[PDB]
RNA sequence: UGAGUAGCGAAAGACGGGUGAGAAUCCCGUCCACCGAUUGACUAAGGUUUCCAGAGGAAGGCUCGUCCGCUCUGGGUUAGUCGGGUCCUAAGCUGAGGCCGACAGGCGUAGGCGAUGGAUAACAGGUUGAUAUUCCUGUACCACCUAUAAUCGUAUCG
RNA sequence: GAGCUGUAAGUAAGCUUUGAUCCAGAGAUUUCCGAAUGGGGAAACCCAGCAUGAGUUAUGUCAUGUUAUCGAUAUGUGAAUACAUAGCAUAUCAGAAGGCACACCCGGAGAACUGAAACAUCUUAGUACCCGGAGGAAGAGAAAGAAAAUUCGAUUCCCUUAGUAGCGGCGAGCGAAACGGGAAGAGCCCAAACCAACGUUGGGGUUGUAGGACACUCUAGUUACAAAGGACGACAUUAGACGAAUCAUCUGGAAAGAUGAAUCAAAGAAGGUAAUAAUCCUGUAGUCGAAAAUGUUGUCUCUCUUGAGUGGAUCCUGAGUACGACGGAGCACGUGAAAUUCCGUCGGAAUCUGGGAGGACCAUCUCCUAAGGCUAAAUACUCUCUAGUGACCGAUAGUGAACCAGUACCGUGAGGGAAAGGUGAAAAGCACCCCGGAAGGGGAGUGAAAUAGAACCUGAAACCGUGUGCU
């Protein structure tokens, strides 16, 4: 599936609780963005999270 | 008990030709038509061929 | 090589059309091009044509142990010169 | 251990006390045949043409644990051991040290 | 037990002569009757030795049985051309690299697989208890290989 | 150490004291299908490319090598972008795959019937099923800990604490930990400051009773972590060899029983033998024995390798990390006053006068140094191998299966599934005669017994019959 290239960001699973505390499964996806980064060979578009994009990164 | 590979490797391949083709093959024809008695002669030639091939592969 | 397995002697194809044709038994992985050359190497003859057929396994011992008989491959050769491929 | 060709004496059975030579041995089921004991009556070959003549009698096999070896010097039923004095394992009596 | 009770599954048979311990039921002969755009003759699927000969009558056959698609012991399927492969492709299936997706996996390009279709050289007779465009006779055709000639050579193969 | 060619008897032809058949070790051979891997496919089949070779005047046909995909590291590596990262080409490497014990162990994903005498929070339950990766064990593990005594000093497992504290439509129900008593018990390597070399190799250096860099004189291999290759003796496993001691008389078909006298014992476990055996036969106690292969354990060799006090004028000690708000999950603990640990989104620190914890939070006072990585033992389980045990079953029982069973059989299929042990000590399995076409009987024989005759030990009831005493 879709997973972060720099770090190991991936989706998780929890519950969706209403006011009556009714349980329903759901997912929590990561903010994956498609950017073209430098590679030792040809630059490739890879799924990168917005957390790894901050603090300065080559594009 | 009776081993027939005391010879060298040159005459060895000549024995596997004589034992199988001219001897083992002829005994199977005489058994089909109903002409061969002494049926224990077949099992004897079958082992003489196997003993020759064992020593050949063993010499490598 | 020892392609031929056994000769067949029956009412048909033996004592009837046997002076010019001969019925043999071979292994089940051989074609008539090898059967033709193998006969000429053992009996020093010349073969005209070879016909080969197959047989399916046949049941046996109807009762306690119900098994199957082995399959066979029958060949029939015809000579132009020479004879006495059997005795 | 009883081989073929000894002189044993029967200890138990309908023909006990008699002595005979062991002519045959069946070591699979441990049966021996002694010449003179266990005669059976056999109606042989009803359909087969021997040509048949009536009833024939031979010896029947007896259990090996009923016959015992004899001693060369005293002629009594004795057990056996192994002295190993020779290169080959010899068999000796129990009442004496002589060979059996 | 019901009880020696229901039933014995569409329909024309008669007689003479044989076989044999035993015959309305098996064999041979004659007469009579039924079907005949079919109860006849070839074939695909499917079944898988039920096919043929000499023996057998315990069980099976809705009766009988000397008979059998049953039992026992030996036998019987022959192809360069007929159908399928070494030829071509429909639907559909599968798919290197790829796209997608918690996993398992899903989809899909090039390329393959796949006839119920397209292409492709053989027809008359004889013969056995069981096979025939297959075996044997008579006259043919087709792809390829080698050895000799007309004639070469800008021929010739794409 | 004398017979033997399985179940399984027959009829045949042969092998063996010149050492057969057999029982253990190490080798050779090992068709086809199957991850199946040259292509294809309805598994056990079909059709091919290259390299020599066998056969032919020649084509056809055979034999033995070799040719999947992905990954990794070398070399030709000359694209749309001129120079160059993609595509392609071939050559290398016990590289990967697919199975089994549906037992045990980690992780991803994740029900319902049921209980609450209805039912939604809750419970059943992080259970069943499915998926991935393992191992002989796994996981955990060297204090940013437990505590409050003048303290203890890695983790795991077993008793107790305790049905206590606590949680909970405070309903049903769920449910700890520390202390103490035991089994077992070694702890070490990296980042950085720094020092010679070309973001890189090597040295250096690993902590809280504060450690290192820097400064001043100076002095044991633990190959199971701790760096990792090899020749290196004693047991042990896999075939076996010896091994004490009884004779007679009655009943019987047969003695091991009964009645008499005797004898062994580090041996009176057990089974067989015509009936119930310490002394008849395999054995038992106790001693001995290994070519060859595999184990477990050592003594040397080989490979690594200088130990500690004093030292803060100046440097180093793990960053989008710790932590916060928001939405969930997990800790016995249901968001509650919820501390202590995780995931997604977005903000976002400090640098020994530092930082964290002690159940909101602040102050003081104690204990400890997060954000890198390894680690044996006590623990769980059994498709198996070997040696044994039972107040466990004895053929409707015990495994579905004592039997040629996951087999007859039944379903398109996934799948479901039975019935059937016993002659006798020994075949010694009824020669011959009589009726009959056979089958089956009547005698004669075999045997201790044939109403023990292979539909074969004993042979109950239902039920079907043949005679007769009363009515």
């Amino acid at each position: 599936g879709k997973q972060c290239f720099v770090t190991g960001r991936k989706a998780s699973t929890g519950n969706r609780r209403s006011h009556a505390l009714n349980s329903t499964k759901r997912r929590w996806n990561a903010n994956l963005q498609k950017v073209r980064i430098l590679v030792d060979g040809k630059p490739k578009k890879v799924w990168v999270s917005a957390r790894a994009l901050k603090s300065g990164k080559v594009t | 008990k009776a081993k027939e590979i005391r010879n060298l490797t040159t005459s060895e391949i000549e024995e596997q030709i004589k034992s199988s083709k001219e001897e083992l093959f002829n005994l199977r024809f005489q058994l089909a038509t109903g002409q061969l008695e002494e049926t224990a002669r077949i099992r004897t030639v079958r082992k003489t061929i196997a003993r020759l091939k064992t020593v050949a592969r063993e010499r490598e | 090589r020892d392609i031929l397995k056994r000769p067949v002697i029956t009412e048909k194809s033996s004592e009837a059309m046997a002076e010019d044709k001969y019925t043999f038994d071979v292994d089940t992985r051989v074609n008539k091009t090898q059967v033709k050359m193998a006969v000429e190497e053992i009996f020093n003859v010349k073969v005209a044509s070879v016909n080969i057929m197959n047989y399916k396994p046949k049941k046996k011992r109807m009762g306690r142990y119900q098994g199957y008989t082995n399959k066979r491959r029958k060949a029939i050769v015809t000579l132009k010169e020479g004879s006495d491929d059997l005795f | 251990h009883i081989k073929k060709g000894d002189n044993v004496k029967v200890i138990a059975g309908k023909d006990k006390g008699k002595e005979g030579k062991v002519i045959a041995t069946l070591p699979k089921k441990d049966r021996v045949v002694v010449e003179g004991v266990n005669i059976m009556k056999k109606h042989q070959k009803p359909t087969q043409l021997n040509p048949e003549s009536g009833i024939l009698e031979t010896e029947a096999a007896i259990h090996v644990s009923n016959v015992q070896l004899l001693d060369p010097k005293t002629n009594e039923p004795t057990r056996v051991g192994y002295k190993f004095v020779d290169g080959k394992k010899v068999r000796i009596a129990k009442k004496s040290g002589e060979e059996i």
